[PDB]
């Protein structure tokens, strides 16, 4: 949603352009747009949902 | 100087006008097809139009 | 929401 997916091999995160600031990958901080297909050089990785334990609560 | 893989430095160039970047992304070749094109055009313009 | 609230 802002930033850029970032790796250092053993985890993934994202953070704003000008600073490294490491956050988990979330339905909050991204937005969806079609299946995975088109785009050129797309990775794997879980998208946290926050909602998910609040629903399993 | 900092590297940056360059479609995702178009993907910023793109969030700099309000498009948002998932249209560069989903377009990719069209927009490079495009760009190649417009320069080729400027060999034929710069060649006959001194 | 509307949907996902089951729980
Ligand atoms: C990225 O570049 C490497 C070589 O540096 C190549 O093996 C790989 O296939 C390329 N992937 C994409 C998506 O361009
Ligand atoms: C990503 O996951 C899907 C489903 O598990 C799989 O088909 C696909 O091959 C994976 N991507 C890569 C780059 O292997």
């Amino acid at each position: 949603r802002e930033g850029v997916f970032v790796s250092n091999g053993t985890h993934w995160f994202v953070t704003q352009r000008n600073f490294y600031e490491p956050q988990i990958i979330t339905t909050d901080n991204t937005f969806v747009s079609g299946n995975c297909d088109v785009v050129i050089g797309i990775v794997n990785n879980t998208v946290y949902d926050p909602l998910q334990p609040e629903l399993d609560s | 100087a900092l590297q940056i893989p360059f479609a995702m430095q178009m993907a910023y160039r793109f969030n700099g006008i309000g498009v948002t970047q998932n249209v560069l992304y989903e377009n990719q070749k069209l927009i490079a097809n495009q760009f190649n094109s417009a320069i080729g055009k400027i060999q034929d313009s710069l060649s006959s139009t001194a």
